[PDB]
């Protein structure tokens, strides 16, 4: 007869329809991804509608009671998330505007291709063949040509484009009782009614600050050592004391550092630790692969995988005549079906990526028992991160041994552990200034401290100072080079990989610690470790129904952000890098000196 | 720790006669210049006895236990030392030992592990076993003792008891009479059916000195003692052992005059057990339960009444696709002999992850709302796999399940309201607004799932006894009719004893057996062939 | 003995046989811990 008893019997109601549309939606998304067709186009749009429209005639029929007076913990996190207004607290001119704004970005920079001036004949589309050049191509001026131009096209048909995104988001989060856009995106970490537990959305940007103030000492030496490396490869277009040119990063944007490997090998002569030349040797297909896998994953004590995946996954590429999505990823279908679409390969890369799109999955089946509405990680950081941190299992050469990939017989000198740390550095410790600059960017721009005329002039002198990264001209107002993101062009959460990063080592260390491991955190393993699993599966089971820290605290022992994993796993690299950057400088100057 | 010996010599068992050995003081009572019948185990008269003798002669086997066994050792230097007894002589199953080492008699009851060769070592040496976990029973008393040794010993284990008699001669079985004493009761409470003995190895490797013991088997028969004027029993007559002892034991004298007498009758005893009942009609219609070609959802369970036929549920325990077959409160084994008033066949239809939901004592959205088991509950649950029937690739909507009630369902009680739910304080009105929605949700299968999630088409089965006639019954097994030969007949239920023959008898049809002059019934008929 | 044999959760020390082959004799013990067999398949130590 109380309020509390009349939210108790609108959630699991609530829950199970939408399993059952959920389902016709990720199911219908699932038929246009494993074979596209113009049916199968409809049919998500039909569901998509349909699912679009079902959580909208709920919304409104879910803001009319106030939560103030509801105690459960679940139930009062189930309403909250489901009264977030979204694009329906505008009116519907405007929302039909933001929509197609939203829309006009996607469709621009899906057809976004860039060709040479005088050969119009054919051109070059950014994804199939501009990504070929970026990190494969030696030249100075044709890698600078595609950056500019690009940028230069791209950033004049966004600008206007991105100025009215930014003042229609701002008002959405206004209208919803929100400071700015960007505590939006920070409301997804707000912890609220929890004693200890309690979190902040804007304690959020100062964690960060805190969280990157150690991240820069192991950056600067990183810079210093790619500065120096690069130092070789243009002996005189970059400076010793100021930044990096901004179209040297072996990517465009300069989000992932993995591309100059081959360009900042510390010992090239020395053999990597891949191993498919085994893989083709002793003929492991997909199939084999991901039962290796289910191999590893019952090791650590995770569940195997159920009949249902198997039958209805692809796990190898259909052929000619069945076009079908090759990107990789977890399906979450509801209703306890659990599919991997992947178009995999024979390969290391691949083999580690059926890792981390399985522990997506077995991420899943984790929270089966949770409701609906709170079948979904804790944080945006947790759902990424548990699939991160078994690719790093993965990759170990002791796991290659114990599975035969690697013989017994293979040494593992200094130099390839030294070689491997410096890949991981790239990937993780390189992209953390870029993960942080581009957030912090967003979050004062939907706070407005950044003046309106000053966009790039602040996003330039920031980068200089905290990815070290300078500016091959500059950029005036008429250009847009942020919004050239992926992430930023279609309005998708950037900080959830600044979080997946803190999360993974400090999963990885807490796994570590509780395997009993007398060794580093990169030779560990969590294989053979009855303990880690249970560990492991505490928060797995939790999903979204208890906090992030309280979540983090069964795990790491501690509800906020903590850095010492990500350095004790870098670690001997870290020293590496100390000693033999005593003739470079550490550090960077945010003058042009070089360009 | 245990020694194998391979230096045995292989010989077939020899026989020997028993002659009148193996007469035991029956009972505690001193009797004087009384002839005295009893009926108990006794060792028959002038029966073959095993012989065996050890010299290279090793005999240490295992032999069965039955009912009784005399033993005897005509002995010297007294090589033979205690004995075994047991089921497997392992640690399987609890198992008896007793030694007589030169100082005392022990008396173990544990669950060893006996050697292949258990035997002994003057004495230095110990090897009979090699552990002994769970220990019940312990006793220590004083030792027991041309060849000059007789023993002989009788072992009985009757009501968990096992009786032990003992006598010593000084001197082939001798021809000779002298009854046995008790000597120990040990209430054991084990069950014997194989025993062996324990020998002790001299070392001048291994020589073995002559010896000989013998091994009988007691059989239920009556004897006739006759006690003298100090109470010591001196005769004894086999009642059954030739028809001239079954005169004295029916005059109850030892000395017959010349004349005739009628002792006992003729009697060729049965054979088999023959039961006969009717052909295996009416049976139970549970075909249209399992085999049905829609199951009702879980939340409007189907409940189906059995009544006046035979149920058959050996049919259903006979199919491997009913892979979860799991009954409460009654055995499945005895689900046919056992007779039950009415039975509630409750089909139904749920997922994977639900199943276990379906017991008493559980909870859940089907324990609680759709389906509720009392703890008392008496009967089985059967589940198989339905993803070919019960999936669409579209979906299969046609399943619905309750989820929401004010309170947990009443055991056995199936709701079907329609009416949107009431929680709190703002009345529904029957819309679908905020804090209402409708009480019923559907399962909408997809033959794309896992084992955890597939529709299971779920019956359970209520099994109750009411006031009324119980006129469901199980099969009753009907073996082969036995003609010609004795036998325990039991026809619907007549019991009996007798040689049953063929008829010429002409019986009126609605005639079923019948009777003679005395009144007793002579003739009947079959059941299965009339 | 409802104060000292009974646990709020469940008191669980105590068992009690529900399958044998047969019926033992009057004051006889039996602790074989054996799965029973019920069909014509042999157990084979599995408790299926
Ligand atoms: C190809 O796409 C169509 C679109 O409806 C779909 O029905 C079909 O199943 C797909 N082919 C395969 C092999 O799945
Ligand atoms: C509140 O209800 C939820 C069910 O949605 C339950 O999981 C939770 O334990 C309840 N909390 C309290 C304090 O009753
Ligand atoms: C969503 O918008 C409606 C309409 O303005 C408003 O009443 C409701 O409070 C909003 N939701 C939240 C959680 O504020
Ligand atoms: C997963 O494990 C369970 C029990 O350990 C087993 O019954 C099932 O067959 C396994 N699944 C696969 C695909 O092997
Ligand atoms: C690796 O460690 C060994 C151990 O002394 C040392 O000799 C070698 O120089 C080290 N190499 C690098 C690249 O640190
Ligand atoms: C881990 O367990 C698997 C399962 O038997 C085994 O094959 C593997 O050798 C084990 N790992 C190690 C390092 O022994
Ligand atoms: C002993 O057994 C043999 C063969 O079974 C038989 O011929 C003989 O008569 C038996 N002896 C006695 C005394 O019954
Ligand atoms: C009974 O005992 C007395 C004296 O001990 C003895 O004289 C007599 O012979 C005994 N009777 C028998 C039948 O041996």
């Amino acid at each position: 007869s109380t309020i509390e008893e009349q939210a108790k019997t609108f959630l699991d109601k609530f829950n199970h329809e939408a399993e059952d549309l959920f389902y016709q939606s990720s199911l219908a998304s699932w038929n246009y991804n494993t074979n596209i067709t113009e049916e199968n186009v409809q049919n998500m749009n039909n569901a998509g509608d349909k699912w679009s429209a079902f959580l909208k005639e709920q919304s409104t029929l879910a803001q009319m009671y106030p939560l103030q007076e509801i105690q459960n913990l679940t139930v009062k996190l189930q309403l909250q998330a489901l009264q977030q207004n979204g694009s329906s607290v505008l009116s519907e001119d405007k929302s039909k505007r933001l929509n197609t704004i939203l829309n006009t970005m996607s469709t621009i920079y899906s057809t976004g291709k860039v060709c040479n001036p005088d050969n119009p004949q054919e051109c070059l589309l950014l994804e199939p063949g501009l990504n070929e050049i970026m990190a494969n191509s030696l030249d100075y001026n044709e890698r600078l040509w595609a950056w500019e131009s690009w940028r230069s096209e791209v950033g004049k048909q966004l600008r206007p484009l991105y100025e009215e995104y930014v003042v229609l988001k701002n008002e959405m989060a206004r209208a919803n009782h929100y400071e700015d856009y960007g505590d939006y995106w920070r409301g997804d970490y707000e912890v609220n009614g929890v004693d200890g537990y309690d979190y902040s959305r804007g304690q959020l940007i100062e964690d960060v600050e805190h969280t990157f103030e150690e991240i820069k000492p192991l950056y600067e030496h990183l810079h210093a050592y790619v500065r120096a490396k690069l130092m070789n490869a243009y002996p005189s277009y970059i400076s010793p004391i100021g930044c990096l040119p901004a179209h040297l990063l072996g990517d465009m944007w300069g989000r992932f550092w993995t591309n100059l490997y081959s360009l900042t090998v510390p010992f090239g002569q020395k053999p990597n630790i891949d191993v498919t030349d085994a893989m083709v040797d002793q003929a492991w297909d997909a199939q084999r692969i991901f039962k290796e896998a289910e191999k590893f994953f019952v090791s650590v004590g995770l569940p195997n995988m159920t009949q249902g995946f198997w039958e209805n996954s692809m796990l190898t590429d259909p052929g000619n005549v069945q076009k079908a999505v090759c990107h990789p990823t977890a399906w979450d279908l509801g209703k306890g079906d659990f599919r991997i679409l992947m178009c995999t390969k024979v390969t290391m890369d691949d083999f580690l990526t059926a890792h981390h799109e399985m522990g997506h999955i077995q991420y899943d089946m984790a929270y089966a028992a949770q409701p609906f509405l709170l079948r979904n990680g804790a944080n945006e950081g947790f759902h990424e991160a548990v699939g991160e941190i078994m690719s790093l299992s993965a990759a170990t050469p002791k796991h290659l041994k114990s599975i035969g990939l690697l013989s017994p017989d293979f040494q593992e000198d200094n130099e390839t552990e030294i070689n491997f740390l410096l890949k991981q550095a790239l990937t993780i410790v390189g992209t953390l200034p870029f993960t942080y600059m581009l957030e912090k960017w967003r979050w004062m721009v939907f706070k407005g401290e950044i003046p309106k005329d000053q966009w790039m002039k602040k996003w330039w002198e920031m980068k200089r100072e905290i990815v070290g990264v300078v500016e091959p001209v500059p950029h005036d107002e008429t250009y847009c080079d942020p919004a050239s993101l992926f992430h930023v062009s279609n309005d998708y959460s950037f900080i959830r990989y600044y979080t997946r990063t803190l999360y993974q080592f400090q999963f990885q260390e807490a796994l570590c610690q509780a395997a009993k491991h007398e060794g580093p955190l990169h030779k560990c393993d969590i294989s053979n470790s009855t303990e880690a699993g249970q560990k492991l599966f505490n928060m797995l089971r939790l999903g979204k129904s208890e906090p992030w820290t309280l979540a983090l605290e069964n795990v790491v022992g501690a509800k906020n952000m903590n850095v010492r994993p990500l350095l004790n796993y870098f670690e001997p690299l870290f020293t590496w890098l100390k000693d033999q950057n005593k003739n470079s400088f550490v550090g960077w100057s945010t003058d042009w000196s070089p360009y | 720790q245990c020694v194998n010996l391979t230096t045995r010599t292989q010989l077939p068992p020899a026989y020997t006669n028993s002659f009148t050995r193996g007469v035991y003081y029956p009972d505690k009572v001193f009797r004087s210049s009384v002839l005295h019948s009893t009926q108990d185990l006794f060792l028959p008269f002038f029966s073959n006895v095993t012989w065996f003798h050890v010299i290279k002669r090793f005999d240490n086997p295992v032999l069965p236990f039955n009912d009784g066994v005399y033993f005897a050792s005509i002995e010297k230097s007294n090589i033979i030392r205690g004995w075994i007894f047991g089921t497997t002589l392992d640690s399987k199953t609890q198992s008896l030992l007793i030694v007589n080492n030169a100082t005392n008699v022990v008396i173990k009851v544990c669950e060893f592990q006996f050697c292949n060769d258990p035997f002994l070592d003057m004495e230095s040496e110990f090897r009979v076993y090699s552990s002994a976990n769970n220990c019940t029973f312990e006793y220590v008393s004083q030792p027991f003792l041309n060849f000059k040794n007789l023993r002989e010993f009788v072992f009985k284990n009757i009501d968990g008891y096992f009786k032990i008699y003992s006598k010593h001669t000084p001197i082939d079985l001798p021809q000779g009479f002298s009854a046995l004493e008790p000597l120990v009761d040990l209430p054991i409470g084990i069950n014997i059916t194989r025993f062996q003995t324990l020998l002790a190895l001299h070392r001048s490797g291994w020589t073995a000195g002559a010896a000989a013991y013998y091994v009988g088997y007691l059989q239920p028969r009556t004897f006739l003692l006759k006690y003298n004027e100090n109470g010591t029993i001196t005769d004894a007559v086999d009642c059954a052992l030739d028809p001239l002892s079954e005169t004295k034991c029916t005059l109850k004298s030892f000395t017959v005059e010349k004349g005739i007498y009628q002792t006992s009758n003729f009697r060729v005893q049965p054979t088999e057990s023959i039961v006969r009942f009717p052909n295996i009609t009416n049976l139970c219609p549970f075909d249209e339960v399992f085999n049905a070609t829609r199951f009702a959802s879980v939340y409007a369970w189907n409940r189906k009444r059995i009544s006046n036929c035979v149920a058959d549920y050996s049919v259903l325990y006979n199919l491997a696709p009913f892979f979860t077959f799991k009954c409460y409160g009654v055995s499945p084994t005895k689900l046919n002999d056992l007779c039950f008033t009415n039975v509630y066949a409750d089909s139904f239809v749920i997922r994977g992850d639900e199943v276990r939901q379906i017991a008493p004592g559980q909870t859940g959205n089907i324990a609680d709302y759709n389906y509720k088991l009392p703890d008392d509950f008496t009967g089985c649950v059967i589940a198989w796999n339905s993803n070919k029937l019960d999936s669409k690739v579209s979906g299969n909507y046609n399943y619905l399940y309750r989820l929401f009630r004010k309170s947990n369902l009443k055991p056995f009680e199936r709701d079907i309201s329609t009416e949107i739910y009431q929680a709190g304080n703002k009345p529904c009105n029957g819309v679908a607004g905020f804090n209402c929605y409708f009480p019923l949700r559907s399962y909408s299968f997809r033959p794309t799932y896992g084992v955890g999630h597939q529709p299971y088409r779920v019956v359970v089965l209520s099994f109750e006894l009411l006031h009324a006639p119980a006129t469901v019954c199980g099969p009753k097994k009907s073996t082969n009719l036995v003609k010609n030969k004795c036998v325990n007949f039991n026809f619907n239920g007549l019991k009996g004893t007798g040689v049953l023959t063929e008829s010429n008898k002409k019986f009126l049809p609605f005639q079923q057996f019948g009777r003679d002059i005395a009144d007793t019934t002579d003739a009947v008929r079959d059941p299965q062939t009339l």
